[PDB]
RNA sequence: UAACAGGCAAGGUGUUGUAAGUGGUUGAGCAGCUGCCAUACUGCGAUCCACUGAAGCUUAUCCUUUGCUUGAUGAUUCGA
């Protein structure tokens, strides 16, 4: 394998709890590494700038509560790092987070 | 825990035969296996474990 | 053993809620404190779209 | 005096000095905590009563031959709810209490409202002139 | 000797003792009527492609 | 290897208390228009009603589990 591509949803809101408001959340971003760094393993996350236009979209404050992104992991290219496998996280724009289970194919 | 609704049963305090509500609390107990045993004699120091 | 509520028109089991008296005097035996308060701010039964009364004027 | 039985511990809403009101026809408008009939004390503790409590009064608003003067009276209704052993939280909308001799007699003739039930069963003489217990 | 014993919800102010009582009470939501007017009315309505 | 967990999802349970859209004239009225034919529509109108006890949230320290999905490796030390 080494290269898959998942279609899953985070549920944000239950990361993002605990943590006082203004700071929730910049955790969020700090919340889908350490959420593509299980599901996929590699501790090398990059995030896709449309996914801080949307956990940036509703201020500092508000976040979403539910979220559809796709982690696409890959191999590194320039001057490949220690770890060869990187994720990269992208947003997906879902209306209804109801009955979309986690899908495993993508190409 | 989730209160009972009894009716009480004491003479002559003035809740004698009317219906009175408790708290009360819940215990899940699944069995017990015993397992082994074990045995004590009396020393002058205390209670001694001598067999298992 | 089963009251009534005097806002939501909920059966009330024993516990569940408060019993405030007038001095008309009129007893009411609410169900919790989220229609107690109700009563008191003086919001009509018939125009709260969740209790029994407002559900009777129309069916729903 | 008029116990018999056991009464139970309920909320004591009434401290030293809350103003309630009288319901007594004696033309007394006001009572005021100076004290409570039981209480013992404890260090920064208020003596405070509750239903059936007696306590020693004055009068701030009334009959000037009542006022500025002590009395004992025994508390009707209060504010704060109470647990009564069936379960029932049950408050009122009026602090109120009656002007009371020194056993018990009810000083009047007429209680204008009801009066709890934990107070009419240690005070006959309360109950005997009240319309609605409880 | 208990009379009755709360099964009420503890997750809130609970209204019912058991989930019957919550649909004697209160009726069926847009929930158990429409999930018991998509089985039997699709058994019906799949073959609609077919035939 | 996957008798197990983690993420979701579904259901429960709650909590706010009727979503958005569409339709109705629901509606106080309109220095608003409109034929002979007596007529009428509105992108005019707070609000109201229907779909709609809806919709939102619900473990992050809520409950349940055939659903979808994931899970071959680490390191340091220790002897009677």
């Amino acid at each position: 394998n080494e290269v898959v591509t998942r279609e899953c949803t985070i549920h944000l809101a239950k990361r993002v709890h605990n943590i006082g408001f203004k700071k929730r959340a910049p955790r969020a971003i700090k919340e889908i590494r350490k959420f593509a760094e299980r599901e996929m393993g590699t501790t090398d996350v990059r995030i896709d700038t449309r996914l801080n236009k949307h956990i940036w979209s509703k201020g500092i404050r508000s976040t979403p509560f539910r979220i559809r992104v796709r982690l696409a992991r890959r191999r590194n290219d320039d001057e490949d790092s220690p770890n060869k496998l990187y994720t990269y996280v992208t947003y997906v724009p879902v209306s209804t987070f109801k009955n979309l289970q986690t899908e495993n194919v993508e190409s | 825990m989730t209160h009972i609704v009894r009716e009480a049963d004491r003479p002559g305090s003035k809740i004698n035969k009317k219906e009175v509500v408790e708290a009360v609390t819940v215990l899940e107990t699944p069995p017990m296996i015993v397992v082994g045993a074990v045995g004590y004699i009396e020393t002058p120091f205390g209670l001694r474990a001598l067999v298992n | 053993k089963i009251g009534l509520c005097a806002f939501s028109g909920y059966k009330i089991y024993p516990g569940h809620g408060k019993t405030m008296v007038k001095i008309d005097g009129k007893s009411f035996t609410f169900l919790d404190k989220k229609c107690e308060r109700s009563y008191l701010m003086k919001r009509n039964p018939r125009k709260v779209t969740w209790t029994v009364l407002y559900r009777r004027k129309h069916r729903k | 005096g008029g116990t018999a039985g056991g009464k139970f511990r309920i909320s004591l809403g009434l401290p030293v000095g809350a103003v309630m009101n009288c319901a007594d026809n004696t033309g007394a408008k006001n009572l005021y905590v100076i004290a409570v009939h039981g209480i013992r004390g404890r260090l920064n503790r208020l003596p405070a009563a509750g239903v059936g409590d007696m306590f020693v009064a004055t009068v701030k608003k009334g009959k000037p031959e009542l006022r500025k003067k002590v009395m004992p009276a025994v508390v009707i209704r209060q504010r704060k709810p109470f647990r009564r052993r069936d379960g029932v939280f049950i408050y009122f909308e009026d602090n109120a209490g009656v002007i009371v001799n020194n056993k018990g007699e009810m000083k009047g003739s007429a209680i204008t409202g009801p009066v709890a039930k934990e107070c009419a069963d240690l005070w006959p003489r309360i109950a005997s002139n009240a319309s609605s217990i409880a | 000797k208990l009379k009755f014993i709360d099964t009420s919800s503890k997750m809130g102010h609970g209204r019912f003792q058991t989930p019957a009582d919550k649909l004697a009470f209160m009726g069926p939501l847009k929930k158990d009527r429409l999930k018991e007017e998509a089985a039997a009315t699709t058994a019906a309505a799949a073959a609609a492609t077919t035939t």
